[PDB]
RNA sequence: AUUAAA
């Protein structure tokens, strides 16, 4: 057992430490312009104090392609992770497990923190609010529940009688949405906890759901072939749209934070990415997943940016406007890829897999021969 | 120089004090399991009655708490204000090492824990 | 809620250069532009840049190029503004503005291709045969403008639809020797950064695309696809042996379309980084990351490296001009530069926005060429800090006056170049000493057998005397008519006589002795040029006096047809001949209000102006004028200025060339001067100090000055109040001073000081560092500024973190190796008495530690009477890269009084360091709340008390990612994030706990941080990437504050530059209100003055009328520039800039505006001017 | 004290 009462050798932890290159940045934006005017950081592994975080690198995304290993945290528990998310503020790493707990990683040194049994099923939803407050999870039983930063349940209901697969926040926080095993996708009240309507129409399964990021638009991906994925009007109800994408159970719907592109894997080994303006032509469409493409995570800082999971462990950067992937880890983890989580400064990467562990990705270091197992 | 010298502000009244100290706008606090300790000590319930158990937005403080809360510095006081810890940044306060007092002598000599001996 | 921007310093700052016929194809100018400015100079040859033209834009210029458009008789002007904007313009003769000739957008949605977030700066090309112009937009959509009712329609190019898919766009350049324009573009078909080199190595490609222009087609010809990955800039070579030099971090190539690729590896950091092939380049190590980089003739270029080296390098070739070696040759090291541009030959001008861009002049040696610098334009560079604090000589005169006596200084520049900045906004005198004369009430000092002799005083019914000299001595002696009144007396001739009229007659004097006196309604205002004296009686009857040699003054009646009276005269001599058709000029304004120009020998007219006194924009040939005067200025006296003061208001113009009537035209020219016994305001001095001008009496006394660089520069001096009258005054006592009398009836015989500089837009004594100057910081007690710098040092070693300490591992590497740059951090004392640093107070930080924060900060202490102290608190952070934790330490230091060192009275000042000791994490933020020290460690803030030697933890609060910036009022604090937002904090002393009053939740990337006062309402005003003012509000009763936990912004503003420093004064209806200024990184300083409600409505009007109704430079808008981050929208902040038009609208058009507008001109000049008073700090 | 030492 662990209770923090065992005597053991100070250890010192590797860091990815970011504020080394804050104060990079905040002193080369006081003579810098913008990129042009900054000073190219040589690939050599003297050049350590040059990195600035992704904010100063608009202009080359690149940096944050994270197939730099850091460590793996995994549980004494050893059960699949299901979702990862950082604390608003990235101090922490939370982890929801099939065991039904939350354990905490710290975002510096990524060691354990605290860990406490927040579900009876297993955790399947994580989202935190717009404002930093709440963080609202669900899980296989079909349970929504309140927390707040300092990992207190606060109110607890069950949104739906089957697994709650994903939920999805207004931007005004005040409204929710919830996707379940049931079919439906539903709007929530969050100071009342009622739901304001049932969206019906998929016919089979939902396994992800988003909200715009300002509009006040729902989009859901269902293991449904008729209605892969569907376009919802949260107040009303209806259905503005359905998007015939994918051929196979669409499992991750993201809406980019500039409002005009969304995002879907499918487990037809897919990435597809879509103008909401105008639905009848698909943009580019992503390929590299040898197996099925099971979690995508856009990038919180470079807005054409994300990164993939697969069902065979394979994690891959992808680029909008780029064809080919602009990097990946073919083997970062032995299991199917669940959840991909940024940190607010987007130069860590976090992943949490079917295996047991959940593993931290960074920028490489340059100058540094990436002969390691994850990339040559 | 010293903005505080040219320009001083004592002799204003601004709003935004006048609203802190009346409380102005402050809604009863929803979902009672919430404690909200990040909060002002509410300065209503130290003079006489606040009218709000629980429901009020702001720290109901006692005074017979001496050891800080290793949890609140940790950001994970879920007791909130139905916690026996002080929720101050007192060293002195701090709670004794619990492995100075029965390990022998601690891993840290960082820890802000006390040790004694 | 409310509140008006003004810009007080104009920004300093060149981005680009070039070298173009502006004004007509005879010769070229120095075209140079900044942040929403733009500079014409001529290079006149000591050499001195002066300025020709100057024009401000209602948007930041991205890109600057020029074109000869066909049938032309200038070159036009092709500026790119943010997001996709060209615009193209010329400048004008007769109206000496520039002219519009198109203006492009280029702003659908469908050319974003879905990205919101710009991040691609919109750049404009153009043929070497003027054929078409290219802007590059959105990096993906390529605009290409036809040239033969000039140009031909645009159309647009999608680079992805191109083949080849580029993707990722470096640089574009127009290519020399082709038969059709061709656009080669260097590109990065799939992307890499430095650190995954490993697994993606040669990235970058060119393409040379011909443009067919009426086909529109555009093939791709010569394709290279293995060029390095870091491949900076390219630059086309010129005709003889054409192709392309491409720049890249560690290498530099050659490529032409036949020749095989040619290049050459700078430094052994292209070892492993690079398959391309390279030979190295013998005795230059060296990197061209951020180079700049222009051809000198052919096949030589100049290079100025990061770090200010310059390197000439020239392109070896054969006989058939095949480019086979590179010549790397190191001439002398220069400014830190942004552009670069060749004038006439010989001549280089280093365009800098990091320290002062200079004009270089090269010559070959006795293939090498040797660099000097022959004239440098001020930079206030990007103002990182600014700190307010009282100047040391204030005159003891000036001791009791009620507003507080104080300056700027400014950390400015980087690296080499940095520099600390003091600037004052008005001129302050220095007092020699004061005559209590009352009852005189006009002046007049004269050169006597070149100080001033004789100082002529005129009372109400006589004439005071006074022998200037060893003493300054009344003189009862004849030769001066002291019987009446003087209405002017000046120096007649060559300083050989002394003229002296009087309402009786006029008289001539050799100096104490008179020569002869000439009899002649009263005189009421007499005018003096030269061997010409023209005098005017109270009805307007004119005779001119005329010396000739026996001297004699000579009678001859002017020949004038007196259709209307004469009110007031001026004469002028031009010595530089810019009145074409020395000579001498009359210039006359009737009773009707029409203007007359008169060649003076003769009396025939060559100017007029048929409704002067309303202030046309634009003076062309063919109420109540007060003053007028002519003066030449600048160097040799080349520039003419017209003066003219006309109901309680100033209004003053520049001369320029306009081809038997006199070639010239006027120019009326902004100012912020409100004029709201005849004695003359405006009173010519030459050499006050060196300096040549004019000096404007009257309720607002200011300075005019214009030096051999040709700018206008307009000094307020307001300390003593208004000034009734000034003369120059040139004396053993007061060498090259000058002379005026108080409203109170005191003369001040008083010089410029000496260790300002006046050529600038403000006062300015800029202090070189050689070394970046990051905090300043103004101690109260001692009266010093602590400075904490950075210097650059090579690194030697890597941290690593082993588990148990840190483990240093020396870098290897071979002789061909840049070392990377390490910054080590001192903390300096400068003295303001003298600006140089204070010998033996200087802190050094450790190795790798980085002064993160420094501020002066009040605790409290039970020493002084009162409780706080005033000590100067730094935060620190060690910097050695992610693997290794970042902590911090937190320096109390304490400015003390010692015995100075003998010989060096300096050194009576010295730190003494209170408190040094590691904190629990890196201090990243400093503030002070209520006596108490707040720091910003790690993600917690903290509050301290500070202990007789030792900080005492009292509160702390759990906070967002990184807290840069923290600044507090009263108990509460207002802490910025990098990313997050700001947020608003409460301390409590009874219970103490610090807790979250509010915070704005959206994300902003925060730059700085202040405070908005008023009567009664704060507002958080902050600085934002995107260059943008916000101001938020704490509102708990608002909806849409949910319980107030969320921060309104109530007012928006988009100023051009970005805002690091903020500092707040109170206002000169304005009981409790501050002005808060702010310095910007593009080197200006503008204001957030708070505004009522009702004259903020009425302002509104005003500004909306100044956009829909007048033209602007460039096409641009007003009302979109100031619009927040479209470069939700709470308009809330005026436009001062915008409002300033309304003063330089002549008075019908200013009336026709009013009532259009529905108000009153009135009205509308008190509220403008109200709004100029109440801002006239520093 | 809710895992301070996972
Ligand atoms: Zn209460
Ligand atoms: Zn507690
Ligand atoms: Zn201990």
């Amino acid at each position: 057992t662990f209770d923090g009462k065992r005597m053991r050798k100070a250890v010192n932890r590797k860091t990815i430490d970011y504020n080394p290159s804050v104060i990079k940045y905040l002193e080369n934006r006081i003579w810098q312009r913008d990129q042009r005017d900054m000073r190219a950081i040589q690939p050599d592994a003297g050049y350590y104090n040059d990195l600035v975080p992704p904010i100063g690198m608009l202009n080359n995304p690149m940096n944050a392609v994270t197939t730099k290993f850091v460590r793996t945290s995994t549980n004494k528990v050893k059960c699949p992770v299901f979702v990862v998310r950082w604390t608003p503020e990235g101090r922490r790493l939370v982890t929801g497990a099939s065991s039904g707990e939350f354990t905490l990683w710290n975002g510096l040194t990524f060691n354990f923190e605290t860990i406490l049994q927040a579900h009876d099923s297993p955790v399947r939803a994580m989202t935190w609010s717009h404002n930093d407050m709440w963080m609202l999870t669900a899980d296989h039983g079909g349970y929504v529940k309140y927390w707040q930063s300092n990992m207190n349940n606060v109110k607890m209901f069950q949104a739906h009688k089957e697994a709650i697969r994903e939920a999805s926040f207004s931007p005004t926080d005040n409204k929710f949405a919830t996707c379940s095993d049931d079919g439906t996708v539903r709007i929530w009240d969050f100071l009342r906890c009622h739901e304001e309507r049932i969206l019906r129409g998929h016919g089979a399964d939902v396994k992800c759901v988003d909200w715009h990021p300002t509009k006040g638009l729902v989009v859901s991906g269902s293991k449904d072939s008729q209605q892969p994925i569907k376009f919802w009007d949260p107040k009303t109800g209806q259905s503005l749209a359905t998007l015939h994408a994918h051929k196979n159970t669409v499992m991750e719907v993201k809406l980019n934070l500039n409002g005009n592109w969304l995002l879907t894997a499918s487990r037809d080994h897919l990435c597809k990415l879509f103008d909401i303006r105008n639905l009848k032509e698909e943009l580019q469409v992503f390929r590299g997943h040898k197996k099925e493409a099971t979690a995508v995570a856009w990038h919180p800082v470079h807005e054409g940016l994300f990164a993939s999971g697969g069902s065979d462990g394979s994690l891959l950067f992808w680029h909008v406007g780029v064809e080919k992937e602009v990097g990946g880890m073919e083997m970062a983890h032995e299991g199917m890829i669940w959840s991909l989580a940024w940190h607010p400064l987007g130069h860590i990467l976090c992943s949490g897999s079917n295996d047991h562990t959940s593993k931290f990705w960074t920028r490489n270091r340059p100058g540094d021969k990436m002969r390691d197992r994850y990339n040559l | 120089g010293m903005q505080e010298i040219i320009a001083s502000v004592d002799h204003i009244k601004f709003d935004l004090e006048i609203a802190v100290e009346q409380q102005l706008g402050a809604q009863p606090l929803p979902f009672p399991g919430m404690d909200k300790s990040g909060a002002a000590v509410c300065e209503f319930f130290l003079k006489a009655a606040c009218g709000k158990g629980g429901m009020c937005p702001f720290r109901h403080i006692s005074g017979e708490k001496t050891v800080v809360c290793k949890h609140w510095l940790r950001g994970l006081c879920k007791k909130g204000d139905q916690c026996e810890f002080l929720h101050e940044y007192d060293m002195t306060k701090m709670p004794e090492c619990y492995f100075y007092s029965k390990f022998g002598e601690c891993s840290n000599k960082e820890c802000p824990f006390l040790h004694i001996d | 809620m409310y509140a008006v921007y003004k810009q007080a310093h104009p920004p300093t700052g060149l981005e680009f250069s070039m070298y173009c016929n502006f004004f007509n194809n005879s010769e070229r100018n120095l075209v140079v532009a900044g942040t929403s400015q733009l500079y014409v100079y001529r290079l006149n040859r000591r050499e001195k840049l002066e300025l020709a033209a100057s024009f401000s834009f209602f948007g930041n210029v991205m890109s600057m190029a020029s074109v000869q458009l066909a049938g032309a008789k200038r070159d036009a002007l092709l500026l790119s503004f943010k997001d996709a904007k060209l615009s193209v313009v010329e400048y004008d003769p007769g109206t000496h503005d520039l002219k519009t000739l198109s203006l492009h957008y280029f702003e659908e949605p469908e050319l974003r291709d879905g990205f919101v977030q710009n991040v691609h700066t919109p750049r404009v090309r153009v043929d070497p045969d003027g054929r078409c112009a290219a802007m590059l937009v959105y990096g993906t959509r390529l605009v290409v403008l036809p040239f033969r009712s000039s140009f031909l329609p645009s159309y647009i190019i999608d680079v992805r639809a191109l083949d080849e898919k580029l993707l990722n766009i470096i640089d574009l350049q127009f290519l020399h020797g082709y038969y059709e324009p061709t656009l080669l573009i260097l590109f990065e078909p799939n992307q890499t950064w430095p650190g995954r080199v490993a697994v993606r190595q040669d990235t970058c490609s060119i393409v040379a695309i011909s443009l067919n222009i009426t086909q529109k087609v555009h093939p791709v010809i010569w394709s290279l696809t293995s060029l390095p990955f870091d491949c900076t800039q390219a630059l086309a070579v010129p005709k003889p042996i054409g192709g392309v030099v491409v720049f890249a971090v560690n290498s530099l190539l050659y490529l032409n379309q036949s020749v095989p690729p040619y290049g050459v590896a700078l430094n052994s950091l292209t070892t492993g980084t690079t398959a391309f092939p390279l030979r190295t380049q013998e005795g230059v190590r060296i990197t061209l990351d951020c180079a700049q980089a222009t051809f000198i003739s052919y096949d030589k270029m100049v290079i100025s490296l990061k770090g200010g080296e310059i390197y000439v390098l020239t392109l070896i070739t054969d006989g058939m001009r095949s480019v086979r070696a590179f010549h790397f040759d190191k001439a002398a090291a220069s400014v830190l530069t942004t552009s670069m541009v060749t004038m006439e030959p010989g001549y280089l001008f280093l365009g800098s926005r990091l320290g002062n861009s200079l004009l270089l002049k090269y010559t070959e040696k006795l293939a090498t060429y040797s660099f000097e610098v022959c004239d440098s334009i001020l930079n206030i560079g990007p103002c990182a800090n600014a700190a307010v604090g009282e100047p040391a000589f204030l005159s003891e005169e000036f001791q009791n006056s009620p507003e507080p006596d104080l300056e700027i200084v400014v950390c400015s520049g980087h690296g080499k170049n940095g520099a600390l900045s003091v600037l004052q906004k008005s001129i302050r005198p220095q007092v020699v000493t004061t005559f209590e004369l009352p009852g005189c009430y006009d002046m007049w000092t004269v050169i006597a057998p070149r100080r001033h002799g004789f100082l002529i005083l005129s009372r109400e019914d006589s004439t005071m005397i006074l022998q200037t000299g060893q003493e300054i001595m009344e003189l009862d002696t004849s030769g001066f008519a002291t019987q009446g009144p003087t209405v002017f007396a000046g120096n007649i001739g060559d300083n050989r006589y002394i003229v002296q009229v009087s309402p009786l007659g006029i008289r001539l004097l050799e100096g104490v002795n008179q020569l002869h006196f000439i009899p002649v309604a009263p005189i009421v205002q007499c005018a003096v040029a030269d061997p010409y004296v023209v005098i005017m009686s109270a009805e307007g009857h004119v005779t001119m006096f005329l010396l000739k040699s026996d001297h004699r003054l000579a009678l001859h009646k002017p020949p004038l047809h007196h259709q209307s009276k004469v009110i007031t005269l001026c004469l002028y001599r031009d010595l530089s001949g810019m009145f074409t058709t020395p000579t001498h000029w009359c210039l006359l304004v009737r009773e009707n209000g029409t203007m007359e120009i008169y060649q003076l020998p003769d009396w025939r007219l060559v100017f007029l102006v048929k409704n002067f006194p309303v202030g046309q924009r634009v003076l062309v040939d063919s109420p109540l004028v007060k003053e007028v005067l002519l003066v030449a200025l600048g160097s040799r006296q080349s520039r003419p200025y017209l003066l003219v003061h006309v109901d309680q208001e100033l209004l003053i113009y520049e001369a320029f060339p306009h081809d038997g009537n006199l070639k010239v035209r006027f120019k009326k020219v902004p100012h912020n001067i409100n004029f709201r016994g005849r004695v003359a305001r405006f009173r010519y001095f030459e050499d006050i100090y060196g300096y040549s001008g004019v000096f404007i009496c009257g309720p607002s006394p200011h300075w005019l000055l214009v030096t051999g660089r040709g700018a206008l520069r307009l000094h307020p001096m307001a300390i003593d109040g208004p000034v009734d009258s000034f003369a120059p005054f040139h004396n053993v006592n007061c060498p090259r001073g000058f002379l005026y009398f108080n409203r109170q009836g005191e003369l001040r015989i008083s010089v410029l000081p000496a260790y300002l500089s006046y050529d600038a837009p403000w006062p300015v004594r800029k202090i070189p560092l050689r070394c970046t100057a990051h905090y300043v910081a103004y101690h109260v007690e001692s009266k010093v500024y602590a400075v904490a710098t950075s210097t650059n040092t090579p690194c030697a070693r890597i941290p690593r973190m082993t588990g148990e300490e840190k483990e240093f591992e020396t870098i290897e590497r071979d002789e061909r190796y840049i070392h990377p740059q390490q910054e080590a951090f001192s903390i300096q004392l400068i003295s303001p008495v003298s600006w140089e640093a204070i010998p033996n107070a200087r802190i050094e930080l450790q190795e790798w530690e980085h002064v993160t924060c420094m501020k002066t900060v009040s605790l409290r202490s039970e020493e002084t009477v009162s409780g706080l102290k005033g000590y100067v608190a730094a935060g620190t952070c060690l910097m050695q890269g992610e693997e290794v934790t970042c902590r911090g330490r937190i320096l109390i230091m304490d400015v003390i009084e010692v015995v100075p060192e003998p010989g060096q009275p300096l050194t009576k000042n010295k730190f003494k360091v209170l408190y040094e000791k590691e904190q629990k994490g890196p201090v990243t933020a400093l503030c002070h709340c209520n006596g108490h020290l707040v720091s910003a460690i790690g993600q917690k803030i903290f509050l301290w008390s500070l202990r007789a030697s030792e900080l005492t933890g009292m509160a702390f609060i759990d906070t967002q990612l990184y807290i840069h910036q923290m600044i507090s009022v009263k108990n509460f604090i207002l802490a910025a994030d990098v990313m997050k937002s700001i947020s608003l904090l409460r301390y409590q002393e009874e219970s103490k706990t610090l807790s979250l009053v509010s915070r704005d939740a959206k994300p902003l990337e925060v730059y700085s941080v202040d405070f908005m006062v008023d009567n009664a309402q704060l507002g958080f005003l902050v600085s934002d990437r995107d260059r943008n003012l916000m101001v938020y509000m704490y509102l708990p009763e608002a909806k849409e504050s949910f319980g107030g936990m969320r921060l309104l912004r109530r007012a928006d503003f988009h100023v051009g530059a970005h805002v690091n420093t903020f500092w707040r004064t109170p206002c000169r209806v304005w009981e409790n209100k501050h002005i808060t200024w702010f310095a910007t990184l593009d080197g200006g300083i503008g204001l957030l003055l708070p505004m009522q409600e009702k004259t903020y409505r009425r302002l509104l009007m005003l500004q909306n009328a100044l956009t829909t109704m007048l033209p602007h430079h460039a096409g641009l808008n007003p009302r979109a520039f100031r619009m927040l981050h479209v470069d939700n929208a709470v308009r809330n902040v005026l436009d001062g800039e915008l409002l300033n038009r309304y003063l330089y609208l002549s008075t019908m058009e200013r009336s026709e505006l009013a009532k259009k507008i529905g108000t009153t001109p009135d009205i509308i000049l008190d509220d403008l001017l109200e709004t100029d008073r109440v801002t006239a700090h520093f």
